[PDB]
């Protein structure tokens, strides 16, 4: 396995990042468990949101993949799990890391982008009718990111 | 495919290739003042483009220059042995008379 992707993973675990957790998977150290914690203050407070992350063969030089897979109440992440985020798909450079996707991800949380072109009935909810949809994410978190 | 093995103290990131994260290996500079390591920079520019990736600065091959002051530092960082046994530090530089000038 490449030296950067060994010493990145002995870095996340080592140190880290704050209400995120992720380990690699005992059989492909290419494949990340993630799991956010919903950002204190925010509609997803008092939730635990699931991610998958990939490391593809070019890595770094190309971003890795990320799949959200807990259902949750966002503009930026359809349902499909796909998450719009700029790093992982025009911005990215070898220079950014796995932390930086996951920091980045956790900031998506308390700060929504509805400025999508679409991203389902989902994008003009939180614009047009953000109180509603604050509150349905809100719902959504204690149905489906509250374990049991 | 910087330098890989653990320095003491820790390597200080100024020295660290953003691509490989090991110390820069043959370190050379950009126009925008970042340090790679010269095959990880070359790498980067042909496959994820003609781009400096830490600030994303147009980068063209005949841009990267040497930096002989910072390889010359590297070199001169004290290193330890790359298995446990020995307990000898080496400046960089004089590892390789400590890689097989041993036993096994
Ligand atoms: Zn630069
Ligand atoms: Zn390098
Ligand atoms: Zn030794």
């Amino acid at each position: 396995l490449p030296r950067r992707i060994i010493k990145e993973t002995q870095r996340l675990l080592a140190e880290p990042v704050p209400g995120i957790k992720a380990e690699p998977d005992e059989s492909n150290a290419r494949y990340f468990h993630v799991v956010i914690a919903g950002p204190q203050d925010s509609p997803f407070e008092g939730g635990t949101f699931k991610l998958e992350l990939f490391l593809p063969e070019e890595y770094p030089m190309a971003a890795p993949k990320v799949r959200f897979m807990t259902k949750i109440y966002h503009p930026n992440v359809d349902k499909l799990g796909r998450i719009c985020l700029d790093i992982l798909k025009d911005k990215w450079s070898p220079a950014l890391q796995i932390r930086t996707v996951l920091l980045s991800i956790q900031a998506l949380l308390s700060a929504p982008n509805p400025d999508d072109p679409l991203a389902n009935d989902v994008a003009e909810q939180w614009k047009t009718n953000e109180a509603q949809a604050i509150e349905t994410a809100r719902a959504w978190t204690r149905l489906y990111a509250m374990n049991n | 495919q910087g330098y890989d093995v653990e320095f003491d103290p820790p390597l200080e990131s100024k020295y660290e290739c953003p691509i490989c994260l090991m110390a820069l290996r043959e370190a050379v500079q950009t126009p925008c003042g970042h340090r790679f390591c010269k095959a990880c920079i070359i790498k980067s520019i042909r496959d994820a483009g003609h781009k400096c990736p830490v600030d994303n600065e147009i980068l063209l091959e005949n841009q990267l220059f040497p930096d002989n002051f910072a390889k010359r530092e590297i070199l001169s960082l004290m290193v330890k042995c790359p298995n446990e046994g020995c307990l000898h530090k080496m400046e960089l530089r004089h590892l390789e008379d400590h890689q097989a000038h041993c036993e096994f």
